[PDB]
C-alpha cells in the first residue's frame, strides 16, 4: 500500500476544509473532503447516466446518450427523461471536476509544491463548461450543448461544424489546431531527446543536459533548455485549449454565418479589392 | 503573489556554449549566433550554434527549393502582381497532376509537372532530414529516439502524398501546396471517405493528440510543481532520485491511484505522441484502398 | 477484412505498450510497503521488470533499477492510529527532522557535473565571466521572511555553468555565516528579496553547506525541502 519512499510525505495538514476530519488515505488515493465531494458528484451522475439508460431503453455503452431539453425549453428546467436528467448531470460533472481539482489543491499543500497542475487542469474544466454552460447561455437554450454519448457527442461535434461549413475556416480553430500539433511535437521531441540521453549507445555512460542542448543546436541551432521545454509543453497545451474554448465561445454568437465568409474582410481591402488576376479576380 | 516559474526574474549570462564534442566534426560547426534576452525569460537566450555538414546543405536547399517552387507558382498564379500576391496568398493552390495522368512524370508544368518537382524538392529534404536526426545523435553518442520519433510523423506524411496515391493509382489523390486548398483537401477526403470520425484509426489517433495535450499539461506542470527542488533537471534525477521526484510521483499516486518515474514519464510521453500519427497514418493508407466508406464498413463493425 | 485485422491487432499492441509502460515505470519505489516498513502483501498485478543498468560519467558508478530500497535515513515520524490510511504526525520538530513538506532524499553527498566533469552550480563570484544580463540584480537586496523582518541580505547568486541560470541566492545571516535559498522561492522585487516560505527567525535553520563553493544534491535536498516545509510549518508566523 505505500511506495518505498512514501511514508516520510503522509503528514497532517494541507486540508482546505473539515481540519483532520478527512485527512486519510484508501490504499494509494488521498480523501481529503473534496474526495467525499468526488466520489458523491461522482457517484449520483453515474446513477442518474444508469437511469437515463433505463428510460432510453439501453445498456450498450455504444448506445447510451443523455440529451440536453431540445431547443424549446430554453434555459429552463425540463422532464427528467426529456433533458433534466443531462441538467442534473452536467451539475454533477461539473462538481466532479472541481472537486478534484480543489483535492488536487490539498495534495499540493500537504506536499509542498506548487499549485501548477490544479491550474492546468482548471483550463480543461473551462473548456468543458464552454461547451455545456457558457455557449448554452450565450446562445439561450441547454439544447445547443453535447449529448453525453460515444457516438452522439461525435454527431454533435459534426452538425455543429458543419452549420459553419466546413469549421477549419474559424481562425481561432486554427489557432488551436496549430497549438494542439504544435505541442504533440514537442512532446515526442521532449521525450524522445531525454531517453537518448539516459539511454545512450550500448556501453556508454548516460550523457548530460549538456549534451541535450547540443544535440538541438547542431539539430536546429537552437536550444530552449531543460526548465524551457517543461514551461514550452504547458504553454502549448493550454494555449491550444485556450483557443478551443475562444473558438466556440465566438460561434453562434459574435460569427454565425459560414466561416469561409470570415476571411473576405482581408480581400475586400480597398487597395486591392478591385485589381484583376489572380483567385479573386 | 508566490513566484510561479513560468518566466525567469533574473537572466544570467557566461561564455558562449559551444557545446559538448564527442565524436562530433567541429569543422561544421557555425560560430554562436546573438543572445536574445527576449527568449531568455522563457527558454535559453543562446543562438546556435548550429551543425551545417554536407547533409545539411542539401536538405536545406532541398527544403528552399521546395518552398520556392511552390512560390513562384503563386506569384504566376498572381499575374505576377505583388499586390493580388498578397490579397489572394492563403487562395494559391499547386495542385497535383488529374486522374488521368495516374502515376506517370508526363503531365505538362502548368498541370502537376510542378507539382511533382516541388514533391521531389520535399521528398530529399525531409528524408535527408531524417538522416540529420540521427546522425547528430550518433556523433553525440546519444540514443536513437528523435529519429525513431521523428519516422513517425515521417509515416503520416509519406503515406499523403505519397504511399496512398502510389496504391490507389494516382497522383490526384496526394495533397495541394496551399494554406486554403489543403483544408479543403482535407474536409473533401472525410466527405469522400463517409465521414472519418467512424475510422476507428482516426478516433485513436484523436484520443491520443487529445492525449499529447493532457500528458504535456500534466508533466509540464509537475516539473514546474517541484522545479522548487530542482525536478528539471531530469537525468541526475533519473541517476539518483530527489525529493523533487518524489513528490512527484506521490502527487499523482494520491490523486489517481498510480505514478510514473522520472525516466518512466518520457516514456508514456514519447508513445503518446508517436502514437498520433502513428494512427493516423494507418487510418489515412486504409482509405480508399481497403476501406471505401467508413460508415460501411462500421456498420458491418468491420 | 485488413482493417478488422489492423483494428484488432492494434488493441493488442497497445495492451502489450501499456504493460510494457507500466513496469517500466515500476523501477522506483516498488516493492510496495505496509507503513512499518515490510513488504506488502499485495503487490497488484504487474511484476517488476528485469533490472537495468545505467553507466554513470566521471566514474561515478552505475545504478541498477530496480535494486533494493531503503532510506537510509532515519523517519521521524509516528502512526496517530491503529490501522493502514492515516497520516503521520511528526515525533519532534518537522523542519530540523526533515519530515512532511520538510523532506529530503538521501542523494549522493556529491556536487552533480557537467558533462565536462566540473561542478555543475557555482557562486557568481567564482564562475568565469558570468554575470546578471537581464532582471532587477538580487545582490545586495536586504531579505526578507514571511513575518515582514529582515532576515539578512543576499550576497551572491550560485548558477548553473551549462544551463546558465540562476538556482540559488546565496543570503548572509546576521552572524556573518550564509544560506541558499532556492531560486523558485524567492520574489525578487526593487528595495528586497521576498520569501513567503520562510519567517526571520527559520532561516537560521536552513541546512549549511560543507564547503563554501559548492554544493552537493544531498544538501540540496535538504535546503530545498526544508525552504518547501516553511508553507505549511511556518503558516502560525505568517501574514501577508
Ligand atoms: C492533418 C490533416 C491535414 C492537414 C490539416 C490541417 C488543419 C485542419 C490545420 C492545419 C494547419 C496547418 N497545416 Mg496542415 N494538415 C496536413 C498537412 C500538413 C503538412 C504536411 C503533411 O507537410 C504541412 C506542412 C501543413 C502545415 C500546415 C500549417 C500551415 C498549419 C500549422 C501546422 C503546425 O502548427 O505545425 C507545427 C508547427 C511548426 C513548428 C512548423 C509549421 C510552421 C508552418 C508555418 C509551416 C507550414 C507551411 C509554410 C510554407 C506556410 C507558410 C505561410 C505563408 C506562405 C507565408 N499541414 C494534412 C494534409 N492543417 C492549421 C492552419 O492554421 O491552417 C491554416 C489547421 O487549422
Ligand atoms: C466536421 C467537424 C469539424 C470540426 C468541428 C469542431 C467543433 C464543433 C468543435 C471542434 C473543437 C476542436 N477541434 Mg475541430 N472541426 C473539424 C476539424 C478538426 C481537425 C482536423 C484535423 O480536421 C482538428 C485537429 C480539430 C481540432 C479541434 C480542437 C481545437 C478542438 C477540440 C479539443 C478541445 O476543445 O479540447 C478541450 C477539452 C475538453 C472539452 C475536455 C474536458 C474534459 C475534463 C474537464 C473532464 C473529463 C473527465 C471525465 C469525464 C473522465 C472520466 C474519468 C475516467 C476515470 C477517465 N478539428 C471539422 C472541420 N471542432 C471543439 C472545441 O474547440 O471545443 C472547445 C468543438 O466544440
Ligand atoms: C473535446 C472536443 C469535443 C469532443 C471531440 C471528440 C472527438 C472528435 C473524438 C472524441 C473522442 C473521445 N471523447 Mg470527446 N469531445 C468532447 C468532450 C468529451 C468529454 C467531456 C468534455 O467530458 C469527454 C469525457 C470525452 C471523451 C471521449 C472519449 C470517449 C473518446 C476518447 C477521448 C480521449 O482519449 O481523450 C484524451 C484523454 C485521455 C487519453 C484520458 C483518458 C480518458 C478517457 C478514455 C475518458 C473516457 C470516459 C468516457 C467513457 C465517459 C464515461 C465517464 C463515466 C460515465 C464515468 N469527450 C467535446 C464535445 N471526442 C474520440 C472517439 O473515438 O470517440 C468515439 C474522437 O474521435
Ligand atoms: C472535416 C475534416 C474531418 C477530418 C479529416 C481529417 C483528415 C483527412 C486527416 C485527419 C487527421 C487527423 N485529424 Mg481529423 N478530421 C475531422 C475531425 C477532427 C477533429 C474534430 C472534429 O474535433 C479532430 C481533433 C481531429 C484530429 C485529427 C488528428 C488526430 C489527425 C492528424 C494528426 C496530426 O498530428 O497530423 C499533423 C501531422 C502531420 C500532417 C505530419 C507532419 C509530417 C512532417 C514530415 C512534415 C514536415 C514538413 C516540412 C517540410 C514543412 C517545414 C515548414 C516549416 C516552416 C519548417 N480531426 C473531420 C471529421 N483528419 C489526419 C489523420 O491521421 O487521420 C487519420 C488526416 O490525414
Ligand atoms: C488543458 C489541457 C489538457 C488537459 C489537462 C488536464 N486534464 C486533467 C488534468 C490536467 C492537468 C489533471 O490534473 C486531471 C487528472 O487527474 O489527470 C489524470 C485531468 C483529467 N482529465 C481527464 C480527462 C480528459 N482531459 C481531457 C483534455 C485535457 N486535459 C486538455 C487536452 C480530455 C479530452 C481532450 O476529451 C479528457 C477526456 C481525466 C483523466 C482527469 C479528470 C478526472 C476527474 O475530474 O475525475 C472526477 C470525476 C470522475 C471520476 C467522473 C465523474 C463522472 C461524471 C459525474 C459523469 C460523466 C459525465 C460526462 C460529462 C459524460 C461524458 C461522456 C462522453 C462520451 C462525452
Ligand atoms: C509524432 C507526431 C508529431 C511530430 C513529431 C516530429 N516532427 C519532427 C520530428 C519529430 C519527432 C523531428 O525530429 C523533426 C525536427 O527536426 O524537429 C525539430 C520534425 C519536424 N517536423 C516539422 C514540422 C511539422 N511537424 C508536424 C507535426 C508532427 N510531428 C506531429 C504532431 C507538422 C504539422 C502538425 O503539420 C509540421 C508542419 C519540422 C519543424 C521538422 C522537419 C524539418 C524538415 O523535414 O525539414 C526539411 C526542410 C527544410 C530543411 C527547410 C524547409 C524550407 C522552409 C519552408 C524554409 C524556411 C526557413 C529556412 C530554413 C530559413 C533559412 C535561411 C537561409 C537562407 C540562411
Ligand atoms: C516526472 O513526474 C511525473 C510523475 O511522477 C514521477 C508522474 O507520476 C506523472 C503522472 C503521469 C503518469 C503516471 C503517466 C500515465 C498517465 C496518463 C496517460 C494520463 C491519463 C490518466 C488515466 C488513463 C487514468 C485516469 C484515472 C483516474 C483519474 C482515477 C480514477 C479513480 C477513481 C476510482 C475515481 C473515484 C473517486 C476518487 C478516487 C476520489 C478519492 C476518494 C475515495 C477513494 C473515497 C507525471 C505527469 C509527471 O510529470
Ligand atoms: C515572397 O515570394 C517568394 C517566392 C520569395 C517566397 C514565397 C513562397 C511561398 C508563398 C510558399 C508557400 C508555401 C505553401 C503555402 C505550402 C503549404 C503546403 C502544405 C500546407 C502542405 C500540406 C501537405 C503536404 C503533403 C502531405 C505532401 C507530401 C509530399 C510527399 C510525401 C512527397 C511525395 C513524393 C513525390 C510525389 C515525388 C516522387 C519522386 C521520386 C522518384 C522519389
Ligand atoms: C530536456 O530537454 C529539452 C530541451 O532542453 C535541453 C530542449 O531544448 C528541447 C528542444 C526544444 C526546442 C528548442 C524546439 C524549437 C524548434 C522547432 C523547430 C519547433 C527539448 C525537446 C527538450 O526535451
Ligand atoms: C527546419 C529548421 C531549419 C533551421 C535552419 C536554420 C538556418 C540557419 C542558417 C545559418 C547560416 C550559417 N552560416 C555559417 C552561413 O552562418
Ligand atoms: C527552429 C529555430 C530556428 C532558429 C535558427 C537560429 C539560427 C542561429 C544560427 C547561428 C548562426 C549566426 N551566425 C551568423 C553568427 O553564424
Ligand atoms: C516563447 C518565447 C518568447 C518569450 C517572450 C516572452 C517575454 C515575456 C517577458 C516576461 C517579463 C519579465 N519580467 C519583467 C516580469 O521580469
Ligand atoms: C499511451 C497509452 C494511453 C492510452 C489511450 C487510450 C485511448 C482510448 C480511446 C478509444 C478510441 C475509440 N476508437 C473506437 C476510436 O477506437
Ligand atoms: C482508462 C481508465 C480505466 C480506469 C483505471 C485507471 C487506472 C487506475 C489505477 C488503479 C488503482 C488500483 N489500486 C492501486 C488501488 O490498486
Ligand atoms: C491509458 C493509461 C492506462 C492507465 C492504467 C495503467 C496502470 C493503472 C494502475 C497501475 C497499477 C499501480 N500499482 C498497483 C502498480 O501500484
Ligand atoms: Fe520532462
Amino acid at each position: 500500500a505505500l511506495l518505498s519512499f512514501e511514508r516520510k510525505y503522509r503528514v497532517p495538514g494541507g486540508t482546505l476544509v473539515g481540519g483532520n476530519l478527512f485527512d486519510f488515505w484508501v490504499g494509494p488515493f488521498y480523501v481529503g473532503f473534496f474526495g467525499v465531494a468526488t466520489f458523491f458528484f461522482a457517484a449520483l451522475g453515474i446513477i442518474l447516466i444508469a437511469w437515463s439508460a433505463v428510460l432510453q431503453g439501453t445498456w450498450n455503452p455504444q448506445l447510451i446518450s443523455v440529451y440536453p431539453p431540445a431547443l424549446e425549453y430554453g434555459l429552463g428546467g425540463a422532464p427528467l427523461a426529456k433533458g433534466g436528467l443531462w441538467q442534473i448531470i452536467t451539475i454533477c460533472a461539473t462538481g466532479a471536476f472541481v472537486s478534484w481539482a480543489l483535492r488536487e489543491v490539498e495534495i499540493c499543500r500537504k506536499l509542498g509544491i506548487g499549485y501548477h497542475i490544479p491550474f492546468a487542469f482548471a483550463f480543461a474544466i473551462l473548456a468543458y463548461l464552454t461547451l455545456v454552460l457558457f455557449r448554452p447561455v450565450m446562445m439561450g437554450a441547454w439544447g445547443y450543448a453535447f449529448p453525453y454519448g460515444i457516438w452522439t457527442h461525435l454527431d454533435w461535434v459534426s452538425n455543429t461544424g458543419y452549420t459553419y461549413g466546413n469549421f477549419h475556416y474559424n481562425p481561432a480553430h486554427m489557432i488551436a489546431i496549430s497549438f494542439f500539433f504544435t505541442n504533440a511535437l514537442a512532446l515526442a521531441l521532449h521525450g524522445a531527446l531525454v531517453l537518448s540521453a539516459a539511454n545512450p549507445e550500448k556501453g556508454k555512460e548516460m550523457r548530460t543536459p549538456d549534451h541535450e542542448d547540443t544535440f538541438f543546436r547542431d539539430l536546429v541551432g537552437y536550444s530552449i533548455g531543460t526548465l524551457g521545454i517543461h514551461r514550452l509543453g504547458l504553454l502549448l497545451s493550454l494555449s491550444a485549449v485556450f483557443f478551443s474554448a475562444l473558438c466556440m465561445i465566438i460561434t453562434g454568437t459574435i460569427w454565425f454565418d459560414q466561416w469561409v465568409d470570415w476571411w473576405q474582410w482581408w480581400v475586400k481591402l480597398p487597395w486591392w479589392a478591385n485589381i484583376p488576376g489572380g483567385i479573386n479576380g | 503573489a508566490e513566484y510561479q516559474n513560468i518566466f525567469s526574474q533574473v537572466q544570467v549570462r557566461g561564455p558562449a556554449d559551444l557545446g559538448m564534442t564527442e565524436d562530433v566534426n567541429l569543422a561544421n560547426r557555425s560560430g554562436v549566433g546573438p543572445f536574445s534576452t527576449l527568449l531568455g525569460w522563457f527558454g535559453n537566450a543562446q543562438l546556435g550554434p548550429i551543425y551545417l555538414g554536407s547533409l545539411g546543405v542539401l536538405s536545406l536547399f532541398s527544403g528552399l527549393m521546395w518552398f520556392f517552387t511552390i512560390g513562384i507558382w503563386f506569384w504566376y498564379q498572381a499575374g505576377w502582381n505583388p499586390a493580388v500576391f498578397l490579397r489572394d496568398l492563403f487562395f494559391f493552390s499547386l495542385e497535383p497532376p488529374a486522374p488521368e495522368y495516374g502515376l506517370s512524370f508526363a503531365a505538362p508544368l502548368k498541370e502537376g509537372g510542378l507539382w511533382l518537382i516541388a514533391s521531389f524538392f520535399m521528398f530529399v529534404a525531409v528524408w535527408s532530414w531524417w538522416g540529420r536526426t540521427y546522425l547528430r545523435a550518433q556523433a553525440l553518442g546519444m540514443g536513437k529516439h528523435t529519429a525513431w520519433a521523428f519516422l513517425s510523423a515521417i509515416w503520416l506524411w509519406m503515406v499523403l502524398g505519397f504511399i496512398r496515391p502510389i496504391l490507389m493509382g494516382s497522383w490526384s489523390e496526394a495533397v495541394p501546396y496551399g494554406i486554403f486548398s489543403h483544408l479543403d483537401w482535407t474536409n473533401n477526403f472525410s466527405l469522400v471517405h463517409g465521414n472519418l470520425f467512424y475510422n476507428p484509426f482516426h478516433g485513436l489517433s484523436i484520443a491520443f493528440l487529445y492525449g499529447s495535450a493532457l500528458l504535456f499539461a500534466m508533466h509540464g506542470a509537475t516539473i514546474l510543481a517541484v522545479s522548487r527542488f530542482g525536478g528539471e533537471r531530469e537525468l541526475e534525477q533519473i541517476a539518483d532520485r530527489g525529493t523533487a521526484a518524489e513528490r512527484a510521483a506521490l502527487f499523482w499516486r494520491w490523486t489517481m491511484g498510480f505514478n510514473a518515474t522520472m525516466e518512466g514519464i518520457h516514456r508514456w510521453a514519447i508513445w503518446m505522441a508517436v502514437l498520433v500519427t502513428l494512427t493516423g497514418g494507418i487510418g489515412i493508407l486504409l482509405s480508399g484502398t481497403v476501406v471505401d466508406n467508413w460508415y460501411v464498413w462500421g456498420q458491418n463493425h468491420g | 477484412d485488413l482493417a478488422s485485422l489492423a483494428i484488432y491487432s492494434f488493441w493488442i499492441f497497445l495492451a502489450g505498450l501499456i504493460y510494457y509502460l507500466q513496469t517500466e515505470n515500476m523501477r522506483e519505489g516498488y516493492p510496495l510497503e505496509n507503513e512499518d516498513g515490510t513488504p506488502a502483501a499485495n503487490q497488484g498485478p504487474f511484476p517488476l521488470p528485469k533490472p537495468k543498468t545505467f553507466i554513470l560519467p566521471h566514474g561515478r558508478g552505475t545504478l541498477t533499477v530496480p535494486g533494493p530500497e531503503s532510506e537510509d535515513r532515519p523517519i521521524a515520524l509516528a502512526r496517530t492510529a491503529v490501522s493502514e490510511g492515516f497520516p503521520h504526525a511528526p515525533t519532534g520538530d518537522p523542519m530540523k527532522d526533515g519530515v512532511g513538506p520538510a523532506s529530503w532524499v538521501a542523494r549522493r553527498d556529491l556536487p552533480e557535473l557537467d558533462g565536462h566533469g566540473h561542478n555543475k552550480i557555482k557562486p557568481m563570484k567564482a564562475a568565469a565571466g558570468f554575470h546578471v544580463s537581464a532582471g532587477k540584480n538580487p545582490i545586495g537586496l536586504p531579505v526578507r521572511g514571511c513575518d515582514l523582518e529582515i532576515a539578512g541580505k543576499v550576497v551572491d547568486i550560485w548558477v548553473d555553468i551549462p544551463e546558465q541560470m540562476a538556482r540559488f541566492l546565496e543570503v548572509e545571516l546576521k552572524d556573518g555565516s550564509t544560506r541558499l535559498l532556492p531560486m523558485q522561492m524567492v520574489k525578487v522585487q526593487s528595495n528586497r528579496v521576498h520569501v513567503n516560505a520562510l519567517s526571520s527567525d527559520l532561516f537560521a535553520g536552513i541546512p549549511t553547506i560543507k564547503s563554501p563553493t559548492e554544493v552537493t544534491l544531498l544538501e540540496e535536498d535538504k535546503i530545498c525541502g526544508y525552504v518547501a516545509g516553511g508553507l505549511m510549518y511556518a503558516a502560525p508566523k505568517r501574514k501577508s
